[PDB]
């Protein structure tokens, strides 16, 4: 929080597993902008998606 | 008793607007500014019905 | 192993404090604009209040 968060930096990265938001239009997330982000970071193995 | 059986039906009336219907949210502008033009069709249709 | 990030965040119960590039403009009075504060996509007359 408190700073500028671009999701087109977040896009230009083609190496994506699964690519999608439950929230809101993935094509709009440079569009709505939010209040408090919190990223669950993770690595686990790649079938427990 | 008139009077107030009108004013009774037209607030209803009124409180069914905030009323979520199943939804994501009550609120039209937000569901445009969230959802996709072919994704945002099933919350509206729920809200229109 | 695959990086793992659940982008979870909570939206409309703060002030913003997570957003992006989007560039500001100049606050326009007791026109029928179509104004995009703090997100919400409204459209009026902006009065003084």
């Amino acid at each position: 929080s408190n700073c500028v968060a671009d999701y087109s930096v977040l896009y230009n990265s083609a190496s994506f597993s699964t690519f999608k938001c439950y929230g809101v239009s993935p094509t709009k997330l440079n569009d709505l902008c939010f209040t408090n982000v919190y990223a669950d970071s993770f690595v686990i193995r790649g079938d427990e998606v | 008793d008139v009077v107030n059986q009108n004013a009774q039906a037209l607030n209803t009336l009124v409180k069914q607007l905030s009323s979520n219907f199943g939804a994501i949210s009550s609120v039209l502008n937000d569901i445009l500014s969230r959802l996709d033009p072919p994704e945002a069709e099933v919350q509206i249709d729920r809200l229109i019905t | 192993p695959y990086r793992v990030v659940v982008l979870s965040f909570e939206l409309l119960h703060a002030p913003a404090t997570v957003c992006g590039p989007k560039k500001s403009t100049n606050l326009v009075k007791n026109k029928c604009v179509n104004f995009n504060f703090n997100g919400l996509t409204g459209t009026g007359v902006l009065t003084e209040s």
